[PDB]
């Protein structure tokens, strides 16, 4: 859950690969797309509640 | 006779310059870790909730 620790976006999973004197991580993340506009409210009022 | 006296200065000044350059490497390795912590705090406290 650490932001940016395992790639950009919401981390899903990672896979390691070996390199000559190092390691390559393949990070799979979720990136939200195609946002729409809406009107919001904090609470609803119904029956005086 | 001035070669022998110039070499005594050359040796000293080289020693002093190289001491300066070692202590800067050791001080930069410490500034680097602080900046690496600042970069993690910017990710985890400013662009998120930790
Ligand atoms: C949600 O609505 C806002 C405001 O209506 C949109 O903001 C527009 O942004 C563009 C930038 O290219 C401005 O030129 C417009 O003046 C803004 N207002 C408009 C178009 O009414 C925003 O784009 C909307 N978001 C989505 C995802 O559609």
């Amino acid at each position: 859950k650490r932001v940016d620790f395992c790639g950009k976006g919401y981390h899903l999973m990672s896979f390691p690969q070996s390199a000559p004197h190092g390691v390559v991580f393949l990070h799979v993340t979720y990136v939200p797309a195609q946002e729409k506009n809406f009107t919001t409210a904090p609470a609803i009022c119904h029956d005086g509640k | 006779e001035a070669e022998v006296q110039i070499d005594r200065l050359i040796t000293g000044r080289l020693q002093s310059l190289q001491t300066y350059v070692t202590q800067q490497l050791i001080r930069a390795a410490e500034i680097r870790a602080s900046a690496n912590l600042a970069a993690t705090k910017m990710s985890e406290c400013v662009l998120g909730q930790s």
